[PDB]
């Protein structure tokens, strides 16, 4: 049968933060604390799962081609055989006529006669100079707005413009880009 | 110091001798106004016939 | 026990949490951590968020809320959208903006609710601007699913809302064909799980659009999985899960199929009654 | 703050604020030296006994004891009021004839 | 500014100005030498006793102490007033017969 660090405590109280600390005496070389973590985040209980290596991204009627602005709802990767899917307009649209999509036999698709009607047009995003007047969401058809270059120079070309519902149609690129 | 601060501070007023007489021996009779710090030696021995 | 003990009690808590996020308000009417030395958007709009949560259930004041949504508006709101916080690779500025943005606007979206303003409704119109122009690029899984879901509390059918909902179905990662699993990474070929913030996130984003079918998996995925767990703050994702989680029973309560049909004509009787049960 | 007084972590059981020390100078503990300055001697008895009473608590701002054979700084607990270094030393003779 | 009477950090908690120090020279602190001035001998017991005073508390400017063995700065604390380092030495002698 021929300084040593002795036992270590018993684990603490799990604090309002995850800090939960353990502490060893010499009673030498080594670690007087170990502060773990602890916050029991995992409630539900349903049982020991089983996991694999790796995973990758990407491995009836399919998904059909909507027609423009599509907005198909509860999108899924395949149909069943004569279930209906209804088609909303994108906005600003509306929908006008029969807006259903039938699932046939054969792997084509009924396309109803449904067309998207603008309603209100949105506020442009072209720059973040503006602050344009008016300030708003949406706006109806007949109602103007005005864009300025605050607060000196500005910008030439149209200031004031209309939407009647004919997809407006400003740059995108060098939109106003005022210059001094 | 805090320390003697403090217990001058709670300090009776009533002449309480039990409590003074602890603080005597506690913080000795009277402090030094003046001391030489070193150290001193001194052999005596003695003789009869 | 008896269910109105335990609603009491937990009534009880609610009030003590109130009372305790009530002592967290400083002068300013901001939300800070610690004593109010620095003030923090962050657990600001967590606070907006629990106040929001409070709000269907008891009571609370609608001006301590209008005020101090007014404050961030007129503090932490870029002119271009963005928001950000006082208390503290060049496009980690970007994101971390965009996330605070994102942040902020799931708070603001939350308190809007019992505060209806037109300054309120400017400063959303802003953000949401900001965070449709600016999450055009593939940044990272966990913006894409915050700024996905901070959108999906606005508008639903917006365009690059659209688009931003199909870049994120793309960037999702699935199990077995059928897909049994469905969550999504943040680190690409990578108290460990990170994942899981932007799990929930995208399972919130899905539970808006009212999915069924493509919240399933992250159901399954949430219920047992690899976390163990697993998660952070926490509860930054801790209440996201519990939300998402309500949000699913809710719909799935929402789909009862009760309804009674009474079609009938304009000037004239009444053709058919129809009577629709799950049978 | 650094104050030892119950356990060695039961009074440091959870620290929210900085582990902000007492004292930035270095000074070595009493090893071995009059910190254990309780004795129960019993007159009926022999030699005395150990302490009666904890001698590691510390009350507040450490208290210097730069003094000693050599250059070391010890630590005076609160509870000992005064501890002096001085090296006294005494010896007699006698011796006697009848 | 430099200046510890009550703790460590306690007179230095919180310094919005810049830590002005209050002398540019390097003058060595009073280590093991007579800054424990206080004693409290007794008269009818033995020896004198420790501080019972604080002495490391200092007012203004330094005050240099340049004296001593060799060549070193020490300081003086405000509560005493002198301190000199005079090496003083003196011894007798005696003898008789009977």
């Amino acid at each position: 049968n021929c300084g040593q660090w002795g036992c270590w405590s018993s684990w603490s109280t799990c604090d309002a933060t995850y800090k939960r600390s353990r502490t060893r005496e010499c009673n030498c070389e080594g670690e007087k604390r170990q502060e773990e973590d602890c916050t029991f985040s995992i409630m539900e209980n349903n049982g020991q799962p089983c996991i694999n290596d790796d995973e990758e991204m990407k491995e009836g009627c399919p998904q059909p081609v909507p027609p423009e602005n599509g907005f198909i709802r509860n999108e899924k990767q395949l149909y069943l055989v004569g279930e209906d899917v209804e088609i909303s307009c994108l906005t600003g649209f509306e929908t006008v006529g029969y807006q259903y999509f039938r699932c046939l036999p054969d792997g084509t698709w009924r396309q109803g006669d449904v067309e998207c009607q603008r309603t209100e047009c949105i506020k442009p995003v072209v720059q973040e100079v503006l602050t344009i007047t008016p300030f708003q969401r949406l706006y109806r058809i007949g109602e103007s707005i005005e864009l300025t270059c605050p607060k000196g120079f500005v910008v030439a070309g149209p200031s004031r413009y209309t939407c009647q519902g004919n997809s407006w149609t400003p740059p995108i690129s060098n939109s106003l880009t005022c210059e001094k | 110091t805090t320390t003697f601060v403090d217990d001058i501070k709670a300090l009776p007023t009533t002449y309480e001798k039990g409590e003074y007489f602890a603080f005597l021996e506690t913080y000795g009779t009277h402090y030094s106004s003046s001391g030489s710090l070193g150290g001193l030696y001194e052999l005596i021995y003695v003789l009869d016939k | 026990s008896d269910p109105l003990i335990e609603k009491q009690k937990l009534k009880k808590k609610l009030k003590e949490g109130m009372l305790s996020i009530m002592s967290y308000r400083n002068a300013d009417y901001s939300y800070s951590v610690w004593k109010g030395g620095s003030a923090s958007t962050w657990l600001t709009a967590f606070a907006l968020r629990v106040l929001g949560q409070v709000n269907k259930y008891v009571e609370q004041n609608q001006n301590s809320i209008c005020n101090s949504l007014l404050w961030l508006v007129e503090n932490y709101q870029l002119d271009n959208g963005s928001f950000k916080e006082n208390s503290q690779l060049p496009v980690e500025a970007r994101e971390n903006s965009l996330y605070l943005t994102a942040f902020t606007v799931i708070g603001i979206r939350k308190a809007f609710d019992i505060c209806p303003l037109v300054k309120i409704d400017t400063a959303l119109i802003k953000a949401d601007n900001f965070l449709l122009e600016n999450t055009l690029p593939a940044q990272s899984t966990f913006t894409l699913a915050i700024s996905a879901y901070a959108l999906s509390l606005g508008d639903k059918t917006h365009p690059q809302f659209r688009s931003i909902v199909s870049a994120l179905k793309r960037e999702a990662l699935v199990k077995g064909n059928p897909p049994i699993y469905r969550f999504w990474k943040d680190n690409l070929q990578h108290g460990t799980a990170r994942m899981v913030e932007t799990t929930a996130y995208a399972l919130l984003t899905s539970l808006n659009l009212k999915d069924i079918n493509y919240v399933n998996p992250v159901i399954k995925w949430l219920s047992e999985e690899q976390r163990y767990g697993g998660g952070f703050y926490s509860t930054q994702d801790t209440i996201n899960a519990i939300e998402g989680l309500t949000e699913y029973s809710l719909l799935v309560k929402q789909l009862r199929l009760s309804m009674d049909i009474d079609v009938s004509y304009k000037h004239k009787g009444a053709l058919h009654n129809y009577k629709m049960t799950d049978k | 703050n650094g104050d030892n007084d119950c356990g060695d972590f039961s009074d440091e059981d959870d620290c929210e604020s900085e582990p902000r020390p007492p004292c930035r100078d270095r000074v070595v503990e009493e090893s071995e030296l009059a910190r254990t300055a309780g004795y129960g001697i019993n007159i009926l008895g022999m030699d005395p006994l150990s302490t009666p009473f904890d001698n590691e608590f510390y009350n507040g701002l450490c208290n210097r004891d730069r003094d000693g054979n050599t250059l070391t700084y010890y630590r005076r607990p609160w509870n000992v009021a005064s501890l002096i270094y001085e090296t006294k030393g005494e010896k007699n003779f006698r011796t006697e004839h009848y």
